[PDB]
């Protein structure tokens, strides 16, 4: 009378609703704490239990630490789990454990830190060359790195070892999308989901490729299929919100962006998209709050600082706008439009000596729009 | 014993006996885990253009940070490999040591930090880095020369920096090293003092006709447009060293002003047959074309010289001149703006941009740029005339 | 001094990133902890604590194995479930709640359909795919 | 052509279709395109790399 | 060390219990954890062999035949159950059958290292 | 491209940079008066009394960095 | 699209030559590489390069 | 007074501040006006990748006749400047002479040998390298360069190793002799190399040395113990992946194992690491020919052969590509030229005999299988053929 509750949970997860299935998974954990599959099932949702009473009321402590790691990863708070990996889970388990390597690499990849995830679960790939499960994360990381040789290595190896696994065809499609082609990548994801349904990531990549192909309806259908396969997946929600933004209807765009942000609170892109939706709706006061949260949440992010400065200049908080633009330039000098706001703020404050240099930089960056920069120089003196 | 192997390795390395030197260095390292021997092995790897192997040698054992010299070698290998992020990582954003008969080790690290910042186009931080490097140890000269050559400081600020630093370390050689450093200082300010100093250095000591003293004389004449003496001195020095890159820009400018087409063609061919990679040769060919009224074609060769070597004022300024000389006035402004932004600290690009703003008959912006230029350079006939 | 060994197995991190990680980490923890350093501290009846979209009352119902104002109460309540306790709904003006609500069941109804052939013709799909 | 004969193979290949724009943005032609800002040292090495280096998609 | 043996034994009973029911992912994770933990202990001790056999069996059960095949190929001689998993993987993939033959012929001929054990699915 | 009428009933191509014609298009029973350009700049239309529509074919940033972080 | 010209001599045809005194370079590995790619060529390597050169489209 | 400036110049050379190094060298040379200072300034110019300045400065006042080191530096500058006849004229074709450091006569003799090797008169190169190694044994290049290109049959290499004396080393000769013994050819007296390997491994903690590992890999390569190459050179390549000496054996033993993924990864990393080395393009050619794409292997072996003429692996792979392409008339001349360029190397002769089998002329192939078997009594290829 422990696996029956797990079966109940699984059938509820699969058919209609997640709430009753998570309840029965919790009951199964009550009967026996060593049903890790139930913990993975509940962690697939954003659902948690009180681990202290589950695992207590050094093996139990190790299991409790691993449960906390998974709960934090599901809750998208990578910082605490990295710290526990630092303190608990000693090295001779941490490095050898393939699943710990999977989770650690996914955690580091969730943060903008990219090279370290590559190193960690590249060591994983070295340990288990035939591992296929959870390799779409390597595919996505390699796409983000804009690197082709290691993606080709991955694709060739997975094609040689498992011709038929969905992850393999997904990686092939990601490589095809990376190189130049989109329709071949779409065909790739279609075969990948044809061989194995319920794979929401394939549908998400289908929708992304369709959106990049300027086909709104197909991308929407792919995203809805992804949501049907998986109720909780922020990637497809973000894709739907971007599609709504491109269509101009800001209400369902804000709806989708907020729904995506709800399950992934720490992500500067989602925060910025929600803030832009609020600004389109006109809620200037509330839009700053998310942008203010985003800038403090992660510095060295061009979009968050740019939107912060744009909004402050819109309603004239010049004192903080000047410093946010100054730091924006410090963390990156190649922004063309940003230096324009730098110069506008400098002239409005009344420091012509910095304004002249800044507008000179802006003129250097934008040969085409130099005439408007020239006009601002005329207005400078 | 091991000392004999160490000295043999050193002698082989000095003698460009690369295989034997690396061989003995590797074995003296394997014999004893002394990080100085690892530094020597990394030196041998660096010398034969094998930077990645030295980097991986110094990183594999994490022996960097234990001793500073190997850290410097690793940082230098990284900046040679253009992986500036990791070089800044190993060296540090700022000075970590801020509170033998050789250059102090900490000064070299700060010089490398300044060079990395200069490569990253962070001129404001490169300036303070180079200033701190020259202030910490006066034995160093590379930071001083880089600052003077790349014009990261205004001439008044350069003179203030020179006066601020002392010469207590040299001791007996205090006056001669003061004069030697004073040779390289920027002009436009109290040049008579430099004349007196090089005159003292000429007859009192045996350095009467050396390369840098005559280079300073040529620079003085070129600034004062004494082109006859410019050509005379440049010839009597080039007759000795035909490919001295320190004087070639001034020599080429002198020949352009004198319109000695035939001598310029000789120099262009001689440098084309010998130094095709260096941007000096292509600058010479471009100015040969410029002397023949070939602005449209010389644009391409100025572009080539600029690409083959960044941070070269001559090439980009000549390119902007090719733009402004004949028609197409619209983007000469953009070219001069690029010159001003990418080459801060020189009054010449600002003055040129203001001059061009005058040429389009826009007045207030020209006045603003010219007051900026006068702020940068107080003593220059061109800016005050404009 | 602030420990940064787990963030990058490389023993040395450039100082700009040290402040970049320290500033980012404290803000992320302060968001979760409050609706200080990471290395000093990492700490802080039905088993089921929480499920997405369920209020406390839904949990008690599980444990037992089970007009304008009124619609406005149903207006907000549905968005309480869908947005996982989002605080911006109280800042939304009333008439902006209506259109997002109309699109809510519309997109939900589309999911219900998605979540829910001659011999000669139906063979082609397998061959062509 | 006469003054262009003084090139190495790779150097000329780099400069075959090189065009330099006024603002400093340089476009490099591959016989892809290598549009980027000049005066940073990395871009030229990257053009060198994609010119003489070996790149293979490998299916 | 006093409690170190107890944790390994408890983990072994947990994997046997999980495999007894049709619960395989939990068996996968638990076998992985035991295999990772047993790394410190020397290859001569039985516990490493039992953990490797359990991990190989769990990998074989989860349709991931390639990983089980590689893992069993690593330590095929140590335990009989590892050889059994090697043979099953060889039949499923038709790779390295000759090594399977050279192992199974020796193990069968010798019977009629570690040969007998109390674990689940120990072949007769 | 320029239309023509009452003299030769043709069309003349033009290059304003170098002042040299390239090609001449003819074949209209009545004079050509109506012309226009396509979206891509390739197709051109002619209007003339000959009831013909002749179609020729003569021709052929870190904000996005933040977009491409989510995939 | 023009390829790189080798050398800049424009001497062309001539009845009499001054520089040419009969002399040959010693055989080196490049020469045996060159005579090898010539073995499969029924025409001169220079003519083959001219033909393989792409005409302007 | 000058000594402080000399120490400053030495430190400037040490820290790779070349502008300061040239500055101080020029100042000290102008002050002292002695030829050693000119040598230091010429070395600074050489390190600064400016050879013309160095050669001009040395030749200006005709210093080559004053010291023995300035002339050597000028000769080396001419060598790397791609001028050979005048370098040899300055140094002298023959021997003009027939404490730490090494004797300069040995370095001059080695440079003459390098000039001769560049000029392809190989017998004179053998003579020069033998004279250099017999005159001085500290010049390890006179040994390694001689043995690397297989300029001589291993028998006479062993005889010259026996002939040369290690006495002047004294206390360090006990390790220097074994260490030099390690690097000879491996086909003959194989057991002694193994005993020396264990001798180095014991009492000197040099088992971790890369050279001992490389010699072990070559031992395994010869007897065709290919799995042992893979394991050992994978153990050492993890510590250093760009050891140019070790890579060819790894490429060979990888190809024999017939695995394409590892070779693809290594070759693609090496292509972006050392674009101008022949090793990386040879690796690319091996990858393509492991993938049976012979047409591209042709070009990518030609590039490697052109980059390094003394890279017999490239020649043999080129002839292999010819043989596998389908036509054999040219591959005949390929193996002929490969045999002629590398006398004393049995493998090209064996491959030539195998092609002779392919074309059905056995009379000649008898003789080359005999001469190949003279040196390789136990290896699968000879006996099978």
């Amino acid at each position: 009378l422990a696996t029956l509750n797990c079966l109940l949970g699984n059938l509820y997860m699969k058919l209609d609703h997640s709430k009753e299935g998570a309840f029965y998974h919790s009951e199964a954990l009550a009967i026996n704490p060593y049903l890790w599959e139930s913990y993975e099932a509940i962690c697939k949702m954003r659902a948690t239990v009180d681990l202290k009473r589950v695992f207590f009321d050094t093996l139990p402590e190790i299991m409790y630490n691993f449960a906390l790691i998974l709960r934090s990863s599901s809750q998208y708070n990578s910082f605490k789990a990295i710290r526990l990996f630092e303190s608990q889970i000693p090295s001779h388990i941490k490095d050898t454990m393939p699943w710990c390597l999977v989770q650690l690499g996914k955690l580091h990849f969730e943060i903008i830190n990219y090279d370290m995830s590559l190193k960690y679960f590249n060591r994983l790939k070295d340990l288990q060359p035939a591992r296929v499960k959870d390799m779409e994360i390597f595919s996505t990381l390699l796409w983000h790195l804009h690197d082709k040789v290691k993606s080709s290595n991955l694709a060739n190896g997975l094609m040689d070892t498992m011709p038929n696994k969905p992850e393999t065809w997904c990686c092939i499609g990601n490589l095809l999308s990376l190189q130049k082609d989109h329709d071949a990548a779409i065909k790739a994801f279609e075969k990948a989901t044809q061989l194995d349904p319920n794979f929401a990531y394939a549908y998400t990549l289908q929708g992304h490729e369709h959106s990049s192909n300027d086909s709104s309806d197909s991308a929407k259908t792919c995203y809805r299929k992804a949501l049907a396969c998986d109720p909780q997946h922020y990637n497809a929600y973000y894709g739907l919100g971007t599609s709504a933004m491109k269509l101009g209807q800001y209400e369902e765009a804000l709806l989708y962006f907020e729904k995506a942000r709800s399950i992934n609170p720490v992500n500067v892109v989602l925060i910025c998209c929600c803030g832009g939706s609020l600004e389109k709706l006109g809620y200037k006061e509330k839009a700053l709050q998310y942008y203010e949260l985003a800038c403090h949440l992660q510095p060295t992010s061009s979009l968050s600082k740019y939107k912060m400065g744009q909004l402050l200049y819109s309603m004239t908080r010049y004192n903080v706008a000047l410093q946010t633009f100054e730091e924006l330039v410090k963390l990156v000098p190649d922004d063309a439009t940003a230096h324009y706001l730098l110069g506008q703020t400098y002239r409005i404050v009344g420091r012509k000596k910095d304004a002249i240099k800044e507008l000179t930089v802006a003129m250097n960056l934008d040969p085409k729009g130099n005439q408007v920069i020239i006009d601002e120089l005329q207005k400078c003196h | 014993a091991i000392e004999r192997l160490r000295l043999w390795r050193f002698d082989a390395l000095m003698q460009h006996m690369y295989r034997t030197a690396e061989y003995i260095a590797d074995k003296v390292y394997n014999i004893s885990n002394d990080p100085d021997d690892a530094f020597w092995l990394g030196q041998v790897y660096y010398n034969n253009n094998q930077y990645v192997r030295a980097v991986e040698l110094i990183t594999r054992n994490n022996l960097d940070g234990v001793n500073i010299l190997c850290r410097y070698l690793l940082g230098l290998s990284f900046v040679k490999l253009q992986r500036f992020d990791d070089a800044l990582d190993v060296i540090g954003e700022y000075n970590p040591f801020s509170e033998d008969g050789g250059i102090k080790m900490e000064s070299s690290l700060c010089f490398l930090r300044g060079k990395i910042y200069f490569a990253q186009n962070n001129f404001n931080k490169a300036r303070d880095a180079f200033r701190e490097a020259i202030l910490v140890d006066i034995k160093n000269f590379e930071a001083f020369e880089m600052l003077l050559s790349k014009n990261l400081l205004t001439p008044q600020e350069e003179w203030d920096l020179f006066d601020s630093l002392d010469f207590k370390e040299f001791g007996e050689d205090k006056e001669i090293m003061k004069n030697l450093y004073k040779i390289n200082l920027s002009k436009y300010i109290n040049t008579e003092d430099i004349t007196k100093s090089n005159e003292i250095l000429a007859k009192d000591y045996k350095l009467a006709d050396n390369v840098d003293v005559v280079r300073s004389k040529v620079d003085i004449c070129y600034t004062q447009c004494k082109f006859n003496e410019c050509l005379e001195l440049c010839e009597t020095v080039l007759e000795n060293d035909e490919f001295n890159t320190n004087i070639l820009p001034a020599y080429i400018g002198c020949l352009y002003e004198l319109s000695n087409k035939n001598k310029l063609f000789l120099l262009s061919h001689r440098l084309a047959e010998t130094f095709p990679k260096s941007a000096i040769t292509w600058f010479s060919v471009a100015t040969y074309y410029m002397s023949l009224d070939r602005i449209s074609e010389a644009q391409k060769y100025y572009s080539k010289s600029s690409i083959l070597d960044p941070s070269f004022a001559a090439a980009w300024l000549g390119f902007a001149h090719t733009y402004a000389l004949e028609g197409e006035q619209d983007q000469a402004l953009t070219a001069y703006s690029t010159a001003s932004r990418f080459f801060p600290g020189m009054h010449l690009p600002k003055l040129f941009l203001g001059m061009q703003f005058m040429a389009m008959n826009s007045l207030n912006l020209a006045e603003s740029y010219f007051v900026l230029a006068y702020d940068i350079c107080p003593n220059d006939p061109l800016v005050l005339n404009e | 001094q602030y420990d940064y060994s787990p963030f990058c197995e490389r023993n040395t991190l450039r100082e700009s990133r040290i402040d970049s990680f320290l500033k980012a980490e404290r803000a992320a923890h302060c968001l979760v902890f409050h609706k200080y350093r990471p290395d000093i501290d990492i700490m802080c009846s039905m088993l089921l604590e929480s499920v997405p979209g369920c209020n406390k009352e839904d949990l008690e119902r599980l444990s037992r194995r089970e007009r304008l104002d009124d619609i406005i109460n149903h207006e907000t309540n549905a968005l309480k479930s869908f947005w996982n306790d989002s605080g911006l709904v109280n800042s939304l003006q009333s008439h902006h709640l209506h259109e997002e609500y109309l699109l809510l069941q519309e997109e939900l109804k589309n999911v219900y359909k998605i979540k829910c052939e001659s011999l000669r013709d139906k063979c082609r799909r397998h061959y062509s795919n | 052509r006469y003054w262009n004969s003084f090139h190495d193979e790779d150097d000329w290949n780099l400069f075959n279709g090189m065009e330099l724009e006024s603002n400093g943005v340089v476009t490099f032609a591959g016989q892809e395109t290598i549009t980027g800002s000049i005066f940073d040292r990395r871009i030229t090495q990257l053009a060198y790399a994609r010119n003489n280096g070996w790149h293979e998609l490998a299916l | 060390d006093d409690q170190a043996l107890s944790t390994i034994i408890q983990l072994q009973d947990c994997i046997q219990q999980a495999i007894q029911q049709l619960n395989y992912s939990t068996a996968e994770f638990l076998a992985e954890l035991l295999y990772a933990e047993c790394s410190i202990l020397d290859k001569s001790s039985v516990y490493w062999s039992d953990a490797v056999y359990l991990y190989a069996l769990s990998l074989f059960l989860n349709k991931s035949y390639h990983t089980a095949f590689q893992i069993s190929k690593e330590f095929k001689e140590y335990h009989l159950g590892i050889a059994y998993i090697f043979g099953r993987c060889a039949l499923q993939l038709s790779q390295g059958v000759n090594e399977a033959i050279l192992t199974l012929l020796s193990i069968i001929n010798v019977f009629s290292m570690v040969l007998n054990s109390n674990l689940v699915h120990i072949p007769d | 491209v320029t239309s023509h009428g009452y003299s030769k009933y043709n069309l003349t191509l033009w290059d304003c940079n170098s002042m040299d014609p390239i090609a001449i298009l003819k074949g209209h029973s009545f004079r050509v008066l109506h012309l226009t350009l396509s979206n891509d700049g390739t197709t051109v239309v002619s209007g003339a009394g000959d009831e013909t529509l002749r179609y020729w074919k003569l021709f052929d940033s870190l904000i996005f960095d933040a977009f491409n972080q989510i995939r | 699209e023009i390829t790189r010209p080798s050398s800049n001599s424009v001497r062309g045809a001539s009845l009499l030559t001054y520089q040419q005194r009969k002399g040959r370079r010693l055989s080196a590995a490049s020469l045996l590489q060159s005579q090898f790619f010539d073995s499969m060529s029924p025409v001169r390597p220079d003519s083959k390069q001219l033909l393989l050169s792409p005409g302007k489209q």
